[PDB]
């Protein structure tokens, strides 16, 4: 009963040296309905290419913004997104690239 | 042959010294090309086996680039492995459907590549401008601490 397909998302932009701000798109339609517990945001430095170094917060299921925090100044991170529930974990959306803006 | 004595380009410097659309350099944006058009089909995955693809998106989109694009980063990657044996070209972006690029960027195109070493030394990655200008491409600019963007006139 998972969610299949992902969130979309549509911007991301550096808030300061440490928070970058996404937003996305979700439309329940494209599971059939199916409801969500909330979704997961992954995000790891662009110069890894470890799957394994993404870290993930998650936030509730009515929310289509977030602001990740407690990032490196200057640097560029890999962004992804899946929603979820307890059947499981949708498909990954779109990766944006997106930098910290430098230390002022 | 052995490393060569370059010159690098400064951060931010861009080769030729004129904005990237002009006819000078790659000239204009000519249309974002999605998965799904007829266009789609005139870009073909680079697999040369000397050039890392990040491949973030897992979906092999950094492999597609325009014929053009492709016979530069080729002659890229052979300069990059004889500037530093045992280091590699690796691509984090080429033809791009995830949309973080400003809009009208030659990544919709399949006309750019943005590239570092394999090794993520940024010291490198001026000389890397320089080798990717010596290499033939035909818009070369230190755009980012994180990567040089190259990109190529349409076919
Ligand atoms: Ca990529
Ligand atoms: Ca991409
Ligand atoms: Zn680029």
């Amino acid at each position: 009963e998972r969610p299949v397909a992902g969130p979309y998302i549509t911007f991301t932009d550096a808030v300061n040296e440490t928070t970058i701000m996404l937003k996305w798109m979700y439309i329940p339609a494209s599971n059939n309905n199916t409801p969500i517990h909330g979704f997961y945001i992954y995000y790891r430095p662009t110069d890894s290419d470890n799957d394994s170094d993404y870290k993930k917060d998650m936030v509730e299921g009515d929310k289509y913004w977030h602001s990740i925090s407690h990032l490196q100044p200057e640097t560029s991170y890999d962004i992804k997104m899946q929603c979820f529930n307890e059947g499981g974990e949708s498909e990954f959306s779109n990766v944006m690239i997106c930098e910290t803006k430098a230390r002022k | 042959r052995p490393p060569r004595k370059l010159v690098p380009l400064a951060y931010k410097q861009f080769s030729p010294n004129v904005p990237e659309k002009t006819l000078g350099a790659s000239g204009r944006y000519e249309g974002k090309i999605a998965r799904s058009s007829e266009r789609f089909k005139e870009l073909t995955p680079n697999y040369n086996p000397d050039i890392i693809f990040k491949d973030e998106e897992n979906t092999g989109a950094d492999r597609l680039m325009t014929q053009r694009c492709k016979d530069r980063l080729n002659s890229l990657a052979i300069s990059v492995m004889n500037q530093w044996p045992g280091v590699k070209l690796r691509v984090t972006e080429g033809w791009d459907e995830d949309g973080h690029h400003s809009e009208e960027s030659l990544h919709y195109e399949g006309r750019a590549v943005d590239i570092t070493t394999s090794d993520r030394d940024r010291n490198k990655y001026g000389l890397l401008a320089r080798l990717a200008v010596e290499a033939g491409f035909d818009w070369v600019y230190y755009e980012s601490k994180a990567h040089v963007h190259c990109s190529v006139k349409s076919e």
